[PDB]
RNA sequence: UAACUUGGGAGUCAGAACAUGGGUGAUAAGGUCCGUGUUCGAAAGGGAAACAGCCCAGACCACCAGCUAAGGUCCCAAAAUAUAUGUUAAGUGGAAAAGGAUGUGGCGUUGUGACACUGCGCCGAAAAUGUACCGGGGCUAAACAUAUUACCGAAGCUGUGGAUUGUCCUUUG
RNA sequence: UUGGCACCUCGAUGUCGGCUCAUCGCAUCCUGGGGCUGUAGUCGGUCCCAAGGGUUGGGCUGUUCGCCCAUUAAAGCGGUA
RNA sequence: GGGAUAAGUGCUGAAAGCAUCUAAGCAUGAAGCCCCCCUCAAGAUGAGAUUUCCCAACUGGUUAUAAGAUCCCUCAAAG
């Protein structure tokens, strides 16, 4: 059947994490402490926005 | 597990379409006057030079 | 000016000046024949039919008279060992309609 | 022996416009996959599309009978294990009418190749306005 | 309420009806209800 | 227009389903055993969607001719969105009982109420990969009941030509 | 399930129970929504709609089923050789 | 959080001078349906769209070239 759960590539997806707080926004550095640890690796982009819900 | 049946000779071509190999990339060498492989010291005569 | 000639069981339209395929005419090679089996006459010139339209026949020039391709009839029944083998040159005769 | 057979140079094709506003819908997708096919017309065989152009307007608008708003559900598998879905034709003459009616004449049109040529004829729009303007489009009334 | 494949009034104050095609039983004494005829 | 006799030569001795009369079984079985019939066996063609045995019908061969058979005429898919009169609203048609019930039409008997027979419907009606009990679209007529026409429809029959066997001599044709 | 028949397979269609992975039905175990109760409330009984998700870990037994232990909202019933 | 709904509850109301949730019509009502949330997706052959870039010389057509992309090499956050 489809959706048969089989060994293949993993990872690499463009998964969403929600309700993050943002711990400070620190200016003139230019950087946001969000809480907790966001997907990618290090240098990964990271689109940042306001909770759908 | 062994074939059920035997493949065509059309089947068999088609798998074997990309049973090519490329060229290597080469191209001619300023001083040896010839064709040496990009990256590479020169085979006839000495040198790179790069 | 076509007409509609029953020749061998078949109706045939014909017009002037054109080779036809019939079957087996009994006259021989280059000879004159009359059609009366003719149901429906005239193209742009008239239109009349009736069963047979009684007034107007046809003359072609016996032109050749032949055998077809032969066709070879074969068949089979399977696991029965049955098969079953012929041939056929249907016989035909051409004509040129010479007059309507 | 004569018979005259449809070329590529002997066909030509119209275009049509069919007001689904009132019709029934099998009654009126009859007659749309008659033109679709092209038996109208005198120069018809099989092995080619002598058929026409037609555009079907105002598909928001045509009429069950009795209780089939309600009824008549459309299923559809997605080929993976236990999904099916399904959408009554009240639901779907709101939500879609334009697939509707395609759907209603698709399935009177062979599974062929030559069936797909044909049923890609039909131009199906829910309301009065197609932008076919440049094609003359015909009046066609059902017959 | 009482779904069973025969209604039929129990009390001389209950009434047969019909809804949406069932066959029921409308009663004062509300045990006396059925459908399902 | 077969039948018997006397001769030479065999094959067969696993039968199947369908209708029907029975036994057995459980008024189970595509069960098993017998009487009678048909078809398959050894039979292609059309219809039953597909489907040896069901309904129609027995292929010498060619034809881009015509008429019908079961079965059908809205589209897939050839031919009636035929005709006259009614019934059914459940998609019944297009799977099933006991029993229930101001569904509805006909007809008759009865003191607006009550009854016997009836036509068509409702409930009773729950299964596993996927709608999934019309072949599909779709249908309120493209479903039913009775009667008129038309037509489609097969390798059936007819027309034409041909090929082999025969029997009658019109005229050895 | 226990059977009946003997239609496919004996020039091969590999057994029961566990493990991995599941997927489907609904004749619903829990959670959701209701009717009636000989429903005071809590807690229930019996029907009705509902299949979205969930449905324990051990002892004994080859064991399935089955009994016991300790919980849980619950410890569902079946099909898929 | 919505929109439509099942069982259910109705509101108005004749068929049937009344009664009636239903036939017309109008409401409410589930972890279920369609949305909302997460992802993939225009080979969606019905092949969508927005922005930006490139665009000349000869013989019905062609050519190398442009923008661009690679062969080749140093690699990893990818494999």
């Amino acid at each position: 059947f489809k959706g048969q759960k089989m060994p293949g590539r993993m990872g690499g997806n463009t998964v969403t994490v929600q309700n993050l707080e943002v711990v400070q926004v620190d200016t003139e550095n230019k950087v946001i402490l969000v809480k907790g640890n966001v997907p990618g690796p290090k240098k990964g982009l990271v689109e940042i926005r306001t909770s759908i819900k | 597990a062994v074939p059920k049946r035997r493949t065509s000779k059309t089947r068999k071509n088609k798998r074997r379409t990309h049973f090519k190999i490329s060229v290597p990339g080469m191209t001619e060498c300023p001083n040896c006057g010839e064709y040496k492989l990009s990256h590479r010291v020169c085979k006839n005569c000495g040198s790179y030079n790069g | 000016m076509f007409a509609i000639i029953e020749t061998g069981g078949k109706q045939i339209k014909v017009e002037e000046g054109q080779e036809i395929f019939v079957e087996k005419l009994d006259v021989n090679e280059g000879d004159t024949f009359t059609f009366d089996k003719v149901l429906f006459v005239g193209g742009d010139s008239v239109k009349v039919g009736a069963p047979t339209v009684e007034g107007a026949t046809v003359t072609a020039t016996v032109n050749k008279q032949g055998r077809g391709k032969k066709i070879t009839v074969f068949t089979y029944k399977r696991r029965k060992n049955s098969k079953r083998k012929k041939g056929h040159r249907q016989p035909y005769t051409k004509l040129t309609i010479d007059k309507i | 022996r004569q018979t005259f057979m449809a070329n590529e140079s002997n066909i030509e094709r119209k275009w049509y416009v069919i007001d689904a506003e009132g019709q029934t819908l099998g009654r009126l997708s009859s007659e749309v996959a008659s033109i679709l096919r092209g038996k109208n017309k005198v120069t018809y065989t099989p092995h080619v599309d002598t058929g026409d152009y037609v555009i079907v307007i105002n598909a928001s608008k045509i009429e069950f009978t009795g209780n089939k708003e309600t009824d008549k559900v459309y299923y559809r598998h997605s080929n993976h294990p236990g999904g099916i879905k399904s959408i009554t034709a009240g639901e779907l003459r709101r939500t879609n009418p334009e697939r509707l009616i395609e759907n209603s004449i698709k399935g009177m049109l062979p599974s062929t190749r030559l069936g797909e040529k044909q049923g890609k004829k039909l131009f199906v729009y829910g309301g009065a306005e197609h932008p076919h303007a440049a094609q003359q489009p015909e009046n066609y009334e059902l017959r | 309420m009482k779904v069973r494949p025969s209604v039929k009034p129990i009390c001389e104050k209950c009434k047969v009806i019909k809804r949406k095609g069932k066959v029921m039983v409308i009663c004062e004494n509300p045990k006396h209800k059925q459908r399902q005829g």
